[PDB]
DNA sequence: TTACTGTGGGAAAGA
DNA sequence: AATCTTTCCCACAGT
DNA sequence: TTACTGTGGGAAAGA
DNA sequence: AATCTTTCCCACAGT
């Protein structure tokens, strides 16, 4: 459709604070904007974009778009040096693949540990002090922890934390072939997840809504949310506070970072009119907080806001639990990695199958040219394979030969 | 009585390599013949016989006595029907031989089919047959929209072509771009696959160049480099011929076996053009009626084709062998398994057959048949590489070879590494 | 029926530890009585029942019908022989008794002997047999380097008596009542013995030296039940009525000797009926100072047996005897899996080592040496302490009908990366 | 042991002659006759004959030995001069002190380095993991890659402590006897290579100090772990030696064990001062050492005027890199109880009378009375141990003065 | 002049 | 219905 | 005075 | 020969 604006965010997100912006574009410009929130949009989108349909603009973390962009579905974003530099570089480098601006970075979200202060005072420090903090919590009728055990994203800290990775990074690249999901440090991760729900500490079947229902009402004294949890928390009577991801086996629970960026669909006809909606009306300093105000971005792109909202404690906290972890790939490989992880994540948790089982089967499902980790009677040995190379690099070098005239 | 492979004897072919492999190169489509016309195949499918493995064979087939041409290796070539008859193909002295006159007749029904080549030495000792690739039949090229829908049809960013050049006044009928010596040439026996790289308008002139994938489409600048010599024709502007004219106001997709016209950029309207077997320039007379289209003689209208290769790489490991070596198995793919009790290797490729076993290095491996696409393999343990002065722990890399029940070794460009960790 | 020691019933033991305690408090050796004489063991043996367990058992059999003299436990001592009488000790009212009319005949050719403690409640319920430790027996105390057995070492637990011929009580002991030290008639305290420099000054901090104490040296006598401490003294040897000074001979067994208090005006350790004075020296020879009966003291060396039992699983029809002591621990990484070896005595092929409320696989070899199967670190993990953390448990030996007998060892399981 | 002459015991593989000249210029200047003798197993002799009241008037040994002859009282109190003790280093002094008292005097400091061959080996290996690959190329040349005493833990302890294996543990300002780090991950890692070596038949269990001396100086094979005593021999054998670091294991260095070579006085010797003036004024001196090193060379020497003139050396340069790598015994009387369950495990698992777990479980619990023992398990490693009855020994006492009245 | 035969271009038939 | 694909037809090129 | 009985001191045998 | 240990004897203490 051409002359309006269709925009799909994930309803966990300030979608009503986007739709204010929608209505002041409206206002200005006379091009009605329709602001929509769809279940399983990262998997809807691809299909939808396919077949020349969908959104004009898809608003998702930056892990997504590298396959979105390979596929085609992505228009080539080219903003102006004045435009780029009111936006900090390594939000641009997220958005970045194969040398092209393929979305708009908005903001850098990453999971913290929000805490009752209430409840618990003084938050642990480590993962493994937790069970002890159930007993006394269990006492008063209460629990320790309760987070979404449904979605990876969530789990992903403690699998990384001892030694678990997605993709090694290798000189300027990622290793599409090495994938770090059945390492002694991812199974020592989901070893303990697997401990706190077998020991009924926390249970299998916890999805995001059940935790956040759990915390607003005071019944669990932490769970472990993004910025966009804050505004629910906020109007519910519960004194939090966000802080740092507790230790495992003494080293930093590692999140993966975010980068919540907007692409626009190669199909879409208002591809101008996208980029005057994104750049001059959303990425502005009263463009953000008209979304930041519904539901918190986190620590936005925009480097003028982020320095209004940077005093924030609970932004603060944010920050060091995002410089602790690492920033997502946003290479094509990412989604058949979370995928893989899903399936170890929930068949660790249900029972169905052991850790080991679990991130083995993970680990070769992840990345098609990914390793495997054997256990052996000399200790732990790292099977891989090479010799049908497939890439064609981004620059070819080739001797030019005269044409006579 | 078959032999089985023994390690000594792998060891040997491991440390030599002295393979012996056939190449079949031609083209991904096909020009249907309607009534009692011959359109032959263009470029003529090729045949060339690669590595010192001949040279051994020729050797020891001489020690028991054979001639030179009984020791020989003979080919014919023919389409997958036994309704046209096999063309007879002269290896002898030269390392290839290309089918000139082979076509698809309209009695024939089949949408795709493969070149069977029958190989054998003179002393009629049968080598074996060896197919090529997929090759689809079209009825004439698309003279009108081309779309990506039509993929099979259409040509894309990095993949090769072959440029022919059709001269119906001239003596050589039909010329073919190739590089010999480390120069561009209009060669009437020989012809050359280019790599046809698509480029971003703003990219300049030089030996280091960005390539932009998608499917490459009229308008738009191209680099055609040399998929054996690695040489490049300097930035050219791919554009649609009509009868004898190039047109300029062309954003039409590409297509099979069409009129095309190569306008250097950033030139005095000069285009790549053939005088007999050199390559040079020519200028263009721009229409007075047309300010879109511009005058282009038939040395300047050239004729793009997507090209394919089949590989097939073989070697006596146990010495002669009663049964033919073929259909050689073609490994595409690996891919490692963690979901069972033990580590599992999976192989895709093609010709697999029940008879073949994996082997690590000079480690035969348990392998289970599923189908001619489909091989799993138990992953050896790192110990059945630690047998002898090899005890310490460290990383191991092997080759991946298939391996026939006779002792056959078939050949994969795949390695194996075993990485110990803390 | 017997019944064997329930996890339950074993975490409710530890919490409380209401056990019972058998204390048998004597001398290291005893004189022999030659003819018809009867020279009688000096301290006399101790027996003394500690512990809350004799009050629980107390309350049991009451609730059992059971009078007062009926739940009294009763005890009897006698050395090992089948020709002298077991003497009957009466401990009702206190907690405590002495046998003060013990003797060995040498008619009795044994070079060494155990006291022998027959116990029992009043309604002839069978506590059982509690051995003391070995009582050597010696012809008179020698007045001499070869015999450490009859020498005095620091630190080492002695009793000192006063023997009173002309007073109305014969003996009196040194014991400590109320933060006092005082010589008792009915009761002896163990006093550890001391060694220091002669240039330590006095204090309640004090640096002990090695060594058998010598006469001259400056001794320091510690309470060993209350802690309380004598100022510093000098150990002087006493002949007939006289304090020696000019003495560096080694001090043994039975020996009659003085003690000078240090750095005062020839003011020795002294007694008045039950109260300890001190009592002026006059000078007779610059060597020797005259001093009195109650300045004269005689050494020797004491020993302790303890026994601790508690009835686990409720009353048990079997004595709970013997008792078994464990003297050490040592860990095995010789065998496939990890033992640890139990040294001590009275242990018998009833018996089980639990570690915590964990019972172990015990192997019984003789009656001084016990093995069994440290259990997994996952047998201290089954609730909510399943996190990788330090364990710590008591090590406790139990028989097959639930007594058990408590130990002063515990057993650590430390994770390590 | 007789008055008016000095008896001295040293190793057999020390500059016993060189000392002797030492003897017979203090014989020459003071008249006092000096017998230097070298017996068989005189750190077991030494005991045995100083617990009677007899033996030697002076003691050669490294420090590692002496707190125990210290704590039996065999030894007498060292008391030099301020002048004398600032001639010696500080940390060689720190090494022979005992609770608080010097028990003998510092001579030198000693480390095990890499002995090498520069003509069959000019570059010689960074890593242990490397030699086996090095000796298939030697056994193709009728020659070996290594060869060194297996019979004296002394010579295996740099790759039992390289990955993690430890004598015992030092924590405050003492070391704690209960914490032994003889059957950890680390230990088990290099034993279990030292014993592949002897499986692969890289190394033979039999050979002791004198069989690998031989192999090396004849130039049969490449490579020997020595101490700066072994350089003497090797100079007359006129083989291109090199001395160098010894090799890595699992990319950590090997860790030997340090000694400071010590001579301490016998507490029963009637010729303290005797003893005293002879160590002092003759034997640590620049001409006193020299003698010495002459005939069997020392390390790095005490006297820090003469090692001020040997740290030029390239391979006592060597002996201390090594050194550094490495840590400076204890002295504790544990020390000994320590080598000997050392030994019987070094010896059983190269022989294959005991499996490396089985034999480092043993000398874990043998090393120290009270001593923990390491377990596998599903959770990971535990550490055994048991809260005892510690000998300790109550040194200061708290109790309440009860007062006697005057009367 | 005509016969000889693959080939691109173009129209007419199918999809 | 268009628009694309398939089938049929024919001029053109040289000894 | 002496009888009554445990106890240290001393002499005379043994080791 | 010493020096230590064992055995036997006896004065001493207050009713
Ligand atoms: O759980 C896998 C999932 O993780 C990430 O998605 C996050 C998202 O980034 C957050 O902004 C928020 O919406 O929660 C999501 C998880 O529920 C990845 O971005 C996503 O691609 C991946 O599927
Ligand atoms: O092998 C055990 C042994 O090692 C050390 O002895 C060394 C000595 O320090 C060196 O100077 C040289 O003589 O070699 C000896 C090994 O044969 C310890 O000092 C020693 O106590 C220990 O038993």
């Amino acid at each position: 459709e051409e002359g309006k604006l269709v925009i799909w965010i994930n309803g966990d997100k300030g979608y009503n604070g986007l739709a204010e912006v929608g209505k002041k574009f409206e206002k200005d410009t006379g091009i009605k904007v329709t602001v929509e929130h769809p279940d399983k949009l990262e998997e809807k989108f691809p299909q939808v974009a396919a077949t020349g349909d969908g959104p004009d603009i898809i608003f998702w973390a930056h892990d997504r778009f590298g396959g979105y962009a390979q596929s085609g579905l992505l228009a080539e974003i080219t903003p102006d040096k004045a435009f780029q530099d009111k936006l900090y570089p390594f939000t641009w480098d997220a958005v970045r693949y194969n040398g092209k601006l393929i979305a708009y970075p908005i903001a850098v979200e990453a999971l913290s540990l929000i805490y009752n202060k209430d409840l618990l005072p003084n938050p642990p420090k480590t993962w493994e002090e937790i069970p002890a903090l159930d007993k006394e919590l269990k006492a008063k009728g209460k629990s320790a922890l309760m987070f979404n055990l449904q979605e990876p994203y969530f789990t992903w800290p403690l699998i990384a934390a001892d030694g678990g990775y997605a993709f090694k990074y290798e000189n300027g690249k990622y290793d599409i072939k090495d994938v770090g999901v059945d390492n002694a440090g991812a199974k020592a991760g989901l070893t303990f997840l697997v401990d706190l729900i077998k020991n009924k500490h926390m249970n299998a079947d916890t999805d995001y809504s059940i935790a956040e229902a759990a915390f607003n009402k005071g019944e669990t004294a932490m769970t472990i949310n993004g910025p966009w949890a804050w505004s629910n928390i906020d109007t519910s009577k519960v004194n939090y506070g966000v802080t740092v991801l507790p230790t495992f086996k003494g080293q930093p629970s590692k999140p993966f970072v975010g980068v919540l960026s907007a692409g626009i669909n190669a199909a879409s006809p208002n591809k101008e009119l996208a980029k005057e909606f994104l750049e001059n009306y959303l990425l502005t300093d009263e463009g953000l907080e008209a979304v930041n105000k519904d539901k918190p971005l986190g620590a936005v792109a925009l480097k003028s806001y982020e320095e209004e909202l940077a005093k924030d404690p609970r932004i603060a906290a944010t920050m060091e639990n995002a410089q602790k972890g690492e920033i997502m790939p946003n290479i094509p490989q990412m989604s058949a990695f979370w995928y893989a992880v899903r399936t170890a994540v929930i068949n660790a948790a249900s029972g169905r199958q052991t850790v080991d089982e679990a991130l083995k089967d993970a680990q070769t499902n992840a990345a098609a040219g990914a390793g495997l980790r054997v256990n052996t009677s000399e200790g732990v040995v790292l099977l891989s394979y090479s010799g049908q190379k497939t890439e064609g690099p981004q620059r070819i070098s080739a001797k030019i030969s005269q044409i006579p005239p | 009585p078959p032999k089985r492979l023994t390690r000594e004897a792998m060891r040997n072919y491991l440390k030599e390599r002295g393979d012996q492999t056939v190449l079949i190169l031609h083209a991904k489509v096909a020009q249907k013949s309607y009534g009692n016309e011959k359109r032959f195949f263009c470029p003529p499918p090729c045949v060339y016989l690669m590595g010192s493995g001949w040279k051994k064979k020729k050797e020891q087939m001489e020690r028991d006595g054979c001639s030179e041409q009984e020791s020989q290796p003979c080919a014919f070539i023919g389409i997958g029907n036994s309704d046209q008859e096999m063309q007879q193909l002269n290896l002898e002295g030269k390392n290839y031989c290309t089918a000139k006159t082979l076509y698809i007749s309209d009695s024939d029904k089949r949408k795709h089919f493969m070149l069977s080549v029958k190989m054998f030495y003179g002393n009629s000792d049968d080598i074996g047959v060896f197919l090529s690739k997929r090759i689809k039949v079209i009825s004439k090229p698309s003279k009108k929209k081309q779309s990506l829908k039509n993929a099979d049809l259409c040509i894309a960013s990095g993949t090769k072509v072959a440029l022919f050049n059709r001269l119906r006044s001239q003596t050589v009928s039909t010329r073919y771009l190739h590089v010999e010596g480390g120069n561009f040439h209009a060669s009437s026996q020989q012809w050359g696959a280019f790599y046809i790289h698509l480029l971003d308008d703003d990219e300049s002139e030089g030996e280091e160049f960005t390539v932009r994938d998608g499917y490459i489409h009229y308008g738009q600048t191209v680099k055609l480099v040399c998929s054996v010599t690695g040489m490049a024709l300097p930035r050219l502007i791919i554009r649609k011929v009509d009868k004898q004219t190039a047109l300029l106001d062309a954003d039409d997709p590409v297509s099979q076996l069409h009129k095309c016209a190569f306008y250097l950029k950033d030139t005095e309207r000069m285009y790549l053009c053939l005088s007999q077997e050199r390559i040079i320039q020519f200028q263009a007379t721009p229409c007075p009626k047309e300010q879109n289209k511009e005058m282009i003689n038939d040395g300047a209208s050239w004729t793009i084709i997507s090209t394919d290769k089949a590989e097939y790489t073989f070697y006596e490991g146990m010495g002669p062998v009663l049964a033919p070596v073929t259909p050689v198995p073609v490994v595409e793919s690996l891919q490692l398994n963690g979901g069972g009790d033990v580590a599992m290797l999976e192989l895709t490729g093609q010709n697999f057959t029940p008879n073949l076993r994996v082997w690590f290095g000079d480690v035969e491996a348990e392998t289970m048949y599923r189908c001619g696409e489909s091989m799993l393999c138990v992953v050896p343990d790192i110990s059945a590489f630690r047998e002898g002065w090899r005890w310490v722990r460290q990383p191991v890399q092997v080759p991946v070879t298939l391996v026939r029940n006779d002792g056959v070794i078939y050949s994969t460009s795949l390695t194996f590494t075993y990485t110990p960790e803390p």
